């Protein structure tokens, strides 16, 4: 019954900063844990009664609290260390997990890499048509998608679907999915796809036209 | 050797007053990033936490 | 060397049941307590219940006491669950995790997980459109391809990109719930070597429909 | 230090308890029927080597439910009941044996200042001294029949067999009953048997200095010395153990590796005091020239039986 | 919190 909230949800944090978390539990919790969850995997266990390291983690980390506020904290922070942190309390059973705290590797920004694709024949005689655009390889995740239809701005009918962080590059990508009726699809001659972000005052756009 | 007995103490410290005495030794001996760390440190102590103090002097 | 495996997951539908299992190796099992913990999609972390390692003392969840049953069977190394009654808010991935410390509230060692989900719709295997880049496009020091994933149930679909690159570059766009069926797409940029010179397909692979539907991308 | 403590150790400990169990619940059960059945009653040291063996046979007849307590590290099955009952019951004849041990000490010394009592020696005395001895055993007992029971350890996660103190003075009393643990299990029993010991070896060496006289009484006093250094050597550690706990209770000493020494080391004692108990009967029946003799014809019985 | 969970 006791209710756990970390601050703050989302943290972005440079390699070699250090991180710091906090916890808050409604009622006194005896004990706090503290776990690390990569996307994929299971979770690891970071932190064992409220500030005692365990075996295995690396020593950058540490908790702390008391009371109802504890911490955990990264002395330096590194790219392994980039994933959802989660704290646990004990006091009596039932245990309670918190909302858990994303915890991003903060990179340099980098414009997207925009490539359109037109809908498939197989979809095309499936009786729907869907353009798909992706922007990948970015940073941060604030993006901006437009569809223009010859021109004219196409807002009903789209759905975008952001990846997390990718491990390899800390890069962001989205794919952006513009479904249309195949008779609608079959009287407009231009399909474009822009995408205004932080790193450019202009928008990347991609567009393809049906006379190719 | 006198930040080992001060170690020590937090371990085995009565209450938070005592963490305070033994934080402003450690102090006095580093006068003599360690700083920053006990000079919050002392302020967990003068907080009252004392449970909290001593994870923190440990550290 | 300890490892725990779950078992047993699937699609349900709601008031069902199913016995989920987990299989200890790598220390004396009859000696520690055994949690089972889940997770919702997109959601975080929820302890479910808790044995002993003489089944004397158990806990359940207050979302979950009076419906399931948390058992043991220590001389085969096995953790059971019975869950009777789902609802749509137990579909979730669920963990046996144990802090291998005489039960105590924490979970050092994680299972692999099991997926359980909670919903009278069909199993609909998935519909595979190849995304290639059409005339007019020029190709440059790389080529960026798709694989569109759309109009199937129950989630979990896995895109592979096997011939050709085995993750160069793939993002897999998480699955969006459209209509009442899942769509996703899955991106892969490789060197102009490889397309259209070379043999690129995306293996859509659905274990809850058992259906594997593989796309050859061709050019247009 | 604040650091939880180690658990290695557990994966040996009931191995261990079967060990001494086997090897206790053979010999006891030699003695116990050398004596039971087959003629060898009627002597006062000899009821009294009677009473010692079944205290250590009923004493050992717990050690495997022990093993399964710490197999199953510290998950009781059998019930509260049970925890009352085989706790009580395993103080009960620790007590029996201990004081058992001093009765026959004394029996030995008042044997040796009084060269004129007969083995006879009023045997209905010793069908009172037996129940009184058992009586005793009893109330010593009490504490551990009024709070050896089965609470449940949340952090452990683990229904535990321990002694249900209340909790709001429970180390108070823990203290306490290990101080108590110590003067009737230990001290008052020590003090006895070594005077016992003391005043044997002075009457023995005026009596018989010269010659065999001195051979066979140097083997006897090696004997008594045998008795005392075997209680001591199996009954020491615990006890010392359980002093340094009594300190810890009251607050003397906290260090968190002192008190982790202590709970990793208890079970190793308790289980060196029921090595005490299994190691009893050869020292005290074993011994006698007729038993070798003896056990050669136990071991021809059933060739004659043929 | 610390109990006596030894048999004797």
């Amino acid at each position: 019954d006791i209710v756990l909230t970390q601050s703050p949800a989302i943290m972005s944090a440079s390699p070699g900063e250090k991180v710091t978390m906090t916890c808050s539990a409604s009622s006194s919790v005896t004990y706090m844990y503290w776990y690390q969850q990569k996307p994929g995997s299971s979770p690891r266990l970071l932190i064992y009664d409220t500030s005692n390291l365990a075996s295995g983690v690396p020593v950058r980390f540490s908790g702390s609290g008391s009371g109802t506020s504890y911490s955990l904290t990264i002395s330096r922070m590194e790219a392994e260390d980039a994933a959802t942190f989660y704290c646990q309390q004990w006091s009596s059973y039932p245990l309670t997990f918190g909302a858990g705290t994303k915890l991003e590797l903060k990179r340099a920004d980098a414009a997207p890499t925009v490539s359109i694709f037109p809908p498939s024949s197989e979809q095309l005689t499936s009786g729907g048509a869907s353009v798909v655009c992706f922007l990948n390889n970015f940073y941060p995740k604030d993006i901006n998608v437009k569809w223009k239809i010859d021109g004219s701005e196409r807002q009903n009918g789209v759905l975008n679907s952001w990846t997390d962080q990718d491990s390899k590059d800390s890069t962001y990508s989205m794919s952006s999915t513009l479904t249309l009726t195949k008779d609608e699809y079959e009287r407009h001659n231009s399909y474009t796809c822009e995408a205004t972000h932080k790193t450019s005052t202009s928008p990347i756009v991609k567009s393809f036209n049906r006379n190719e | 050797e006198t930040l080992n007995d001060n170690l020590k103490v937090i371990e085995k410290a009565d209450n938070a007053a005592q963490v305070k005495d033994a934080l402003t030794k450690m102090r006095a001996a580093a006068l003599d990033i360690l700083v920053g760390q006990i000079d919050d440190a002392l302020k967990l102590a003068n907080e009252g936490k004392v449970k909290e103090a001593q994870a923190a002097a440990e550290q | 060397d300890v490892q725990l495996v779950e078992s047993g997951g699937g699609l349900v539908q709601p008031g069902g049941s199913r016995k989920l299992s987990c299989a200890a190796s790598g220390f004396t099992f009859s000696g520690f307590g055994m949690h089972w913990v889940r997770q919702a999609p997109e959601k975080g972390l929820e302890w479910v219940a808790y044995i002993s390692s003489g089944s004397s003392l158990i806990y359940y969840a207050d979302t979950v006491k009076g419906r399931f049953t948390i058992s043991r069977d220590n001389p085969k190394n096995t953790l059971f669950l019975q869950m009777t009654s789902l609802r749509s808010e137990d579909t979730a991935m669920y963990f046996c995790a144990t802090s291998l410390y005489y039960g105590t509230p924490w979970f050092a060692y994680w299972g692999q997980g099991t997926l359980v989900t909670v919903s009278a719709a069909k199993t609909t295997p998935p519909s595979v459109y190849p995304l290639a880049p059409g005339c007019g496009d020029t190709t440059g020091s790389s080529v960026t391809l798709g694989c569109l994933v759309k109009g199937y149930f129950p989630e979990s679909v896995t895109v592979t990109w096997n011939s050709g690159s085995l993750s160069s570059s793939v993002h897999t766009f998480p699955a969006l719930l459209q209509s009442g069926l899942y769509t996703m797409s899955s991106s892969v940029t490789v060197p102009s070597s490889t397309w259209p010179s070379q043999t690129v397909t995306c293996s859509v692979a659905h274990p809850a429909s058992s259906t594997t539907v593989d796309k050859k991308l061709e050019p247009s | 230090c604040s650091q939880k403590p180690s658990d290695k150790h557990l994966d040996a400990i009931p191995i261990l308890y079967y060990i001494i169990f086997v090897i206790g619940f053979l010999v006891n059960i030699v003695v116990v029927t050398l004596f039971c059945c087959q003629k060898g009653p009627k002597k006062v040291s000899s009821i009294y080597i009677f009473n010692l063996a079944v205290a250590d046979l009923l004493l050992l007849a717990t050690l495997p439910l022990w093993a399964t307590y710490y197999s199953y590290r510290y998950d009781w099955l059998f019930g509260p009941v049970m925890c009352k009952v085989f706790g009580s019951f395993l103080t009960l004849n620790m007590f029996a044996s201990i004081f058992f041990i001093t009765c026959m000490s004394v029996d030995r010394y008042q044997s040796v200042i009084y060269p004129f009592l007969s083995q006879r020696r009023n045997p209905w005395q010793a069908s009172y001294i037996v129940p009184l001895v058992w009586c005793m055993a009893c109330l010593s007992s009490l504490p551990t029949f009024y709070f050896r029971d089965v609470r449940t350890i949340e952090y452990l996660g683990v229904n535990a067999c321990i002694m249900a103190f209340p909790p709001e003075k429970y180390a108070q009393w823990a203290a306490g009953i290990a101080l108590m643990k110590n003067i009737l299990g230990f001290i008052i029993p020590l003090i006895f048997i070594a005077t016992c010991y003391f005043g044997i070896r002075k009457h023995l060496l005026k009596t018989n200095s010269y010659g065999k006289n001195r051979i066979t009484r140097d083997q006897v006093l090696k004997m008594a010395a045998a008795v005392v250094l075997a209680f001591i050597i199996c009954w020491l550690p615990f006890h010392v153990l359980t002093f340094l706990d009594a300190l810890a209770w009251m607050g003397v000493i906290n260090s968190c590796e002192v008190i982790a020494v202590i709970d990793l080391a208890l079970p190793f004692a308790i289980l060196l005091g029921f090595t005490n108990s299994c190691v009893n009967p050869f020292l005290y029946c074993f011994v006698g020239n007729r038993f070798q003799q003896k056990l050669r014809s136990v071991f021809r019985v059933p060739i004659t039986w043929l | 919190d610390r109990v006596y969970i030894h048999p004797f």
